[PDB]
């Protein structure tokens, strides 16, 4: 297994893992994965944590013919409905050697105490569109099984993960709740229908 | 695993989950539905149910 | 029997399994999921807004038909020995479609309040856009099930009173305050519904 | 400020005020007004006594609107989350009672005519019951007011 | 753009038109070719006046038909939600309302078949009683397209 | 400090203590009305007498009522969590314990009060029955003043 | 882009169009050869003209298998979720339209089938209602045609 | 330290204590109810002899009383989970098995009522029986003590 | 490379297919063998022709078979999802039509069979009904071998 | 360390015993009550002597308990989750054995006292009957037995 | 390498072709055997003939056992998926096809048997029909076996 | 190594493979006691031999028995998921058996013991198809050996 990434700050801070971390530059694709994981001497420059905020920065300088800098930038709200903290990675940030390229994440969340896992964060549709731009863009990411935990982290260890994928989505809760509500419909529909009946008899 | 890494629980997964619960429920009522159908069909032996 | 068995397992197995899903979630400590702010906010607004529009009509529509169906056939059950009975009765008919007109009045109105938000994001759409869409589905399932039992009330009282009325007609207009006393029901399912409503914007 | 769903709850809240209580006035006045008409027949000046039930199970229709109206009227999309949950536990407080309060007073209503018919003296008996069971209406009004305007 | 699933609803909303409209208007048909059977054999040349609440049963599914023929017309892949549930609405407001009309349409004409073969008299008041039963197809039609062409 | 929805669940106590005491009352009230409905017609003097078994239905409902408003003014806009799941318990320990005291009050009701028209010496026996069906609301209550005061 | 699972809705399509078709056309072939079995032993002359409820409920059967036909050869691996959903609503609104039609056949051709031993005039109203019963199954062709080709 | 849900269970313990019992003595005086009158139309002096079934009844009620006064007395913030899980299987133990005594006790003591009638030498039986109905709710006790004081 | 667990909606094809259609020709030749098995008494002679209803019964599990065969030798580990989907369509098209066939079947045989013991000249029109009724299974399969086969 | 809700599952094995064993020994009872009260009339001196089925009733509920007893004296905040499935089985071993214990000794019960009623030799009979009846309760246990040992 | 939760659907294979079998045959045993015994009292010598039912439905249970131990003996610590479901879907089917065949041999078994003794003649229409009863027991195998070896 | 809730399956098959057999057990000792009972009033003699019945639903029992106490003596702690499947598929695949062997018996026993009454020589009929249903458990039993050793 290769090791998680361990931003170390008088203590473990913030561990980050992928089953394959790649990007793209005008779709040429590369794999960081032997650039980045179990790496001594990989660069964290730029690196930052808070009680309240981190940022996590991966730095490859041969990469595409340019010094790269991959920043996540991750936020740790007190939500009061919910009165626990959630964790929620807001943006990425392609720092690359002329300007950024900004992507949303989506749906990265979880509550403070467990860390997050997704199997594809991904500007790509086929694999979730998870990675959102608003504009045009010359880049490309996908993190294959992505697990990233950034505040109360204890030792190199991971704490129990929220996945992206639960039971169910928007699109189904939108969907059932049409189904089975013109089930019930359909239902009433078919005890009537079913109901009827014919004589047993005809008049003299 | 010694770093706790997560289940890798798929995307999709909700899909999975909602095709296969729904699929699995529609073929357990038709055989509950069906099979309570047939083992309370009438037997129809009137000739010999009265004598 | 075979159809209340099913309903009645149906009904059971589902509360059941969310039972045994809402003391499983509690104790594995999973209340981050179960997160019914998630299921009410990325179920869309549209969803909830139309299926107030579509209730409002066919829910009332469902308890006016019901009513016609009930005092309709006393009306022609009791009419072969009482031909009298077609005129003065029909008020009960009358009275049901009154309750799906209460329907499509509170529908229309719910209808034009409906509006493209152009919005995909919960904070982009924003609270307005969320009261409007819960606040039309709500104002629609509150005329359409007020609706519903005052169709099911008119028609019932109305096959009362004709039953009545084919035995003694002087007791029609006596006993027709009856299907008043239902016709309120409607008419209060509209008020709430208005209510409700009066708030809303979408956009 | 607020969640944007919280006004969810207390939209509901007007929503089964109003329901439950249609439900309920609406059985009541159905049973009921089966009775009166039936008893009618036999008894054709009782009508005017007999209507009591069927004003009765409509004051459990005025319960629900009453309730709805104050909710409604206390909606806006800014609302708490602590009083949104207020206005549904009012709604389910005054509709279900009211629906309680309908169910006794429609059983009753029907009994109470179709007896009084055979034995004029039982109307006091009748007014009573009834009265035990609209109370149950009022019951959850004072709970569904105590709720909704806090 | 929109949502993979988006289409969906307003595919439901289709189908549901001519479902619902089709049990309401084949229950209409069972239960009048039914109170048909039973009166033919007393009354036969009675059967070109009793063949009312069919042809009004078979009206009923052609306002599910219309509907449902709008909205599939107004269908495509890259279609807005809001334009969607619009026609969600459109197809369970016509076709429950369409299923409602089709039960009233039923037993009106199984008992108004039945019935005008005892008593020539109430001819005209099934014609009467089922023209209501007609009309609450009409207003989940006149709904359904107000919101398929929204 | 404490989830913003926490409020819930007391808010679901103070309905559940009124909603499911009026089903019980309701319930109580609508058995034994038709009991005494029915019965006035055989033993007229009785209607002031049967009225027992309603009164005690009412009670019912008042313990219901007691425990709704008890919550009711008990909740606050940042109810501690646990304070929250008491007022639940205590709602539906009285609540249910009411819809089971109102159905012994029903049967017994019902089944006494025409034993009674029958037998003139039940009443004393009725009586004594009686008092152990309301006394189940009473310990519901008593449950629910505990927990909610806890 | 196109999903993966995109099949499931549009192979429910096929199946439901069949499915339902059949299951609708075996209610109408059921209840009408109860009805030609029970009634042709009074009348062996009527056996080769009563067939055609039973002929009329194979018609159902053959719209199912048009539309499942229709969509069955117009599936393809990655179809888009569009062109897949509208191949479902095609599936249910032709198979439950064939359904609806099934249940009216059905009791159209019991009644009907076994009143005109008893008065042969009823044959030609029975022709007429069963095909108002028939034609149910084609509007749901029609709208099924219709979803499946846009 | 102590989770956030954790005196939800013992809550739960405490209201089901009460309310399953309470359903459990509800159940039991209206069937011995029902038994009582119905038996008493013919037998003036077992009116006050025979309420021991409507007694026993009213015990199954304290059982259920005595567990959720000593698990509410027993609630508080820093509740450890492992003592609600404890509190919510005594409230269970003692509930159901309330419930339990109290149907058996219900169906004793009508037919043991009813059958003292026609023979009073079957009083000691029905003693006997109901001691080993009763002794259930003591057993739901046992084990509900021992649990919510673990 | 394409999704694993596809398998599962292909192997559930197999079992549907034989599965529903032995529901279905084992209620077609129940209900069969009841009629044949209750005429004989009163008609020995006719035995070995009355068989066909139960032949064609098991004709719609030879169906069923076909299907589920023709599934399991097209499954392997790799199965896009496009065929997996196929295979269940297939399985529920086969195995539901077959399910309706053999309703239509089991009913047409019985009242074929008991008719045809008290006129003889029905035998061709059960046979005609019978085809009718057995035809579904074989649309269904059609159905079945053209998906299973896209 | 552990979890937290290991505990959860011994509980519910500890009032499972309990709880599913009192229902069994309840309906045990109810039987065999009605059939020794319905006996009494007929044969007064066979009341004694018939208590058998209720003693075994009993019986199962004592099993429940001694299991429930076992099960509560075992518990600890850290309980391995091996330890508390295996007092979960327990508790359900026992408990559903002893309530199918206890539909055997009430059906057997009953049926064997109103036989025993009218057939003195009977007696010999039914309690081989019973006790073949009341060993499932003992198997129960002497699964739990091993079960919460291991 | 292999995920579990997979081997899992094999051991629900395996238990599903002796659960559903044991229950079709139990209700091809139980049907048969109610017929076989109120056959002798009318025909005392047809006992050891007419037994067949009874074996026909006793073959069912072995189909079952023949693939749940062709299933268990295939089973391995992480199985590959596919190879699961295949052994699902043989267990399903075999499973359910004996359950179709229990019912089917079931029906005509009790039928069949009542009907010869009757009339000795039909004994052979019985077990022809029976052959196309036995069969889908042996189609539910076929089936089995080609999943449990793909 | 195992993940902590691997026990739960393994522990389901022990009390699964107790609690269905002893529901089998249960229903055949009923269904049989039941019909001794209400016989023995014709036949004094028969109870002694009529008991074979009630063994053999006792002996399915003891099938569940034999396999719930070699599934719990197979528990561990560290025991791997794989054969913590196969414990829960052996559990119901005796216990379902069970179950249905059960079935079997009681409805012969019920139907065997009452024919035998009215016709002697049913005895030797009725012992062998107990047979036949008693092997269903032994045929369960198979099954859940190859599972628990595998």
């Amino acid at each position: 297994i290769h090791p998680p990434v361990s931003y170390n700050d008088t203590a473990p801070r913030i561990l980050f893992w992928a089953q394959n971390f790649s990007v793209a530059y005008k779709d040429e694709w590369k794999d960081l994965t032997s650039l980045t994981f179990g790496v001594e001497n990989l660069n964290l420059t730029g690196s930052f944590w808070n009680d309240s905020f981190a940022m996590l920065s991966l730095t490859y300088e041969p990469l595409f013919g340019a010094t790269v800098t991959f920043k996540f930038i991750l936020a740790s709200r007190f939500y009061p409905v919910s009165a626990r903290y959630w964790f929620t990675m807001e943006r990425l940030e392609i720092h690359s050697n002329g300007s950024v390229a900004h992507f949303n994440v989506s749906q990265v969340t979880g509550p403070s105490i467990y860390s997050f896992h997704c199997e594809y964060v991904s500007s790509l549709s086929k694999k979730g569109s998870l990675l959102v731009t608003n504009v045009p863009s010359l880049w490309q990411m996908t993190l294959h099984n992505f697990q990233i935990q950034a505040f109360n982290v204890t030792g190199e260890q991971f704490s129990y993960a929220s996945d992206c994928a639960g039971f169910f989505s928007p699109g189904i809760w939108m969907g059932l709740l049409t189904t089975l509500f013109m089930l019930f419909i359909f239902t009433y529909g078919l005890h009537m229908i079913l109901s009827l009946k014919t004589m047993d008899r005809f008049d003299d | 695993s010694p770093y706790n890494l997560a289940y890798k629980y798929n995307l999709e997964y909700s899909v999975v989950f909602n095709l296969v619960l729904w699929i699995m429920t529609g073929l357990a009522l038709a055989v509950i539905i069906t099979s309570y159908n047939i083992w309370n069909m009438d037997p129809g032996y009137d000739s010999i149910i009265y004598r | 029997t075979g159809l209340e068995l099913l309903y009645l397992g149906i009904f059971v197995a589902f509360w059941a399994c969310m039972i045994v899903v809402g003391i499983c979630y509690t104790i594995f400590d999973l209340g981050f999921r179960f997160d019914v702010a998630w299921f009410l906010t990325e179920t869309s607004p549209f969803m909830w807004s139309n299926l107030g529009i579509g209730l409002a009509i066919s829910l009332s529509v469902v308890g006016a038909a019901w009513g016609i169906y009930i005092t309709g056939s006393s009306i022609i059950g009791g009419g072969v020995k009482a031909p009298r009975i077609k005129t003065k009765n029909l008020v009960s008919i009358i009275f049901c479609e009154a309750v799906a007109i209460y329907g499509i009045i509170m529908a229309i109105v719910i209808s034009n309040m409906a509006e493209p938000f152009s919005a995909t994001d919960p904070k982009a759409i924003g609270h307005r856009n969320y009261h409007a869409g819960y606040s039309m589905f709500g104002a629609g399932l509150t005329v359409g099930l007020s609706n519903l039992f005052c169709g099911v009330c008119v028609g019932i009282v109305g096959s009362g009173a004709a039953l009545a009325d084919a035995q003694n007609p002087s007791l029609f207009v006596k006993i027709l305050i009856v299907e008043i006393f239902g016709s309120a029901i409607g008419l209060f399912g509209v008020i709430v519904a208005i209510l409700q409503t009066s708030r809303v914007k979408m956009g | 400020n607020n969640p944007e769903y919280s006004s969810f709850f207390g939209v509901m809240g007007a929503s089964s005020a109003m329901v439950f209580s249609a439900m309920g006035a609406a059985y009541g006045t159905a049973k009921s007004g089966t009775g009166i008409a039936a008893m009618s027949v036999m008894r054709p000046e009782l009508i005017m006594k007999s209507i009591i039930p069927v004003v009765m199970a409509g004051i459990i229709a005025i319960y629900g609107l009453v309730v709805a109206v104050l909710i409604a009227n206390s909606l806006t999309d800014g609302i708490t989350l602590y009083r949104s949950f207020l206005q549904l536990g009012a709604g389910l407080s005054v509709g279900l009672s009211g629906l309680a309060a309908g169910f006794a007073i429609g059983i009753v209503g029907d009994a109470g005519v179709r007896g009084t018919a055979q034995q004029p003296r039982l109307f006091v008996g009748m007014i009573l019951i009834l009265i035990f069971a609209e109370v149950l209406g009022l019951y959850g009004l004072i709970v569904a007011l105590i709720l909704s305007t806090k």
